[PDB]
């Protein structure tokens, strides 16, 4: 999801 | 001492808030009162102002100005995941978990910042360039006439609890580890890191707002009130996307949206 790749983004 | 650390936590969250939200409130109030000493924002209270700003700052204005608020929408889901990164603990919680609080809560904090931006007459718009008039906003054809009025409302109620930064970003801490959003599968953490950040921020009200009485409890009421908020707003937008057309949803928050 979207929201997953924001999160793992460092 | 336990409340040594309560502090130094509020402190890193004041510190990690400033990091990333770009707009504080502080900013914003020196703004919207006239203190501020950058340019002052161009005002937008009718169709003809809003046409001038499009040069400043197809489709029907009323769309294009709900559609702006999406977008904008869109940019504070990003810097409010950022923000939770920050939270101790949030980063080693399942990172399913991690979605999941971000998914049900984001609205509920963009609603609580959005306040930060508001007075009784407007709100702030991309950063402070720009002022538009609640009494513009009210004038769009239905159904976006209702659109944000009842964001005004409860910013004018909870405005009036005269918050600062450093209490906002406990606020949305504890809000954000919500341990009864659906789905969640290992609520035991999250309640637990909730229930210290719960503890720092009836301890920052203590210190803060020694006058303010029962502010805590009426903070945990401001919670409830933003859930009412976030429904009503979900059916509007089913009212919109029902009666409208041709819309297009931005990605990001068509999934926030879903099974929501
Ligand atoms: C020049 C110009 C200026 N603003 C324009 O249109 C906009 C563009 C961005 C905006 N950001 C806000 C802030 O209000 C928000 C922000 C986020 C969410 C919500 C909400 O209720 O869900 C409301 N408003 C009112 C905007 C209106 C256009 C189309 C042109
Ligand atoms: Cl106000
Ligand atoms: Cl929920």
């Amino acid at each position: 999801s979207l929201l997953k790749k924001l999160l793992l983004a460092p | 001492p336990e409340s040594a650390d309560l502090r130094a936590l509020a402190k890193h969250l004041y510190d990690s808030y400033i990091k990333s939200f770009p707009l504080t409130k502080a900013k914003a109030r020196a703004i919207l009162t006239g203190k501020t000493t950058d340019k002052s924002p161009f005002v937008i209270y009718d169709m003809n102002s809003l046409m001038m700003g499009e040069d400043k700052i197809s489709k029907e204005v009323a769309i294009r100005i709900f559609q702006g608020c999406q977008f904008r929408s869109v940019e504070a889901v990003q810097e409010i995941t950022e923000y939770a990164k920050s939270i101790p603990g949030f980063v080693n919680l399942d990172l399913n978990d991690q979605v999941t609080l971000l998914k049900y809560g984001v609205h509920e904090i963009i609603y609580t910042m959005l306040a930060s931006l508001m007075n009784k007459d407007g709100v702030l718009i991309s950063e402070g360039q720009g002022f538009m008039t609640r009494e513009f906003l009210k004038s769009l054809r239905k159904p976006f006439g209702d659109f944000m009025e009842p964001k005004f409302e409860f910013a004018v109620k909870f405005n009036a609890l005269e918050l600062d930064d450093s209490d906002l970003a406990i606020f949305i801490a504890v809000i954000i580890l919500s341990g009864d959003r659906p789905g969640l599968l290992n609520v035991k953490p999250i309640e637990d890191i909730q229930d210290n950040l719960l503890q720092a921020l009836e301890l920052q009200l203590k210190l803060n707002h020694p006058e303010s009485s029962q502010l805590f409890a009426k903070l945990l009421q401001k919670m409830t009130d933003l859930r009412q908020i976030v429904t009503e707003h979900v059916q509007l937008l089913q009212v919109i996307k029902k009666t409208e057309t041709d819309m297009s949803l931005h990605p990001l928050l068509q999934e926030i949206y879903k099974d929501l």
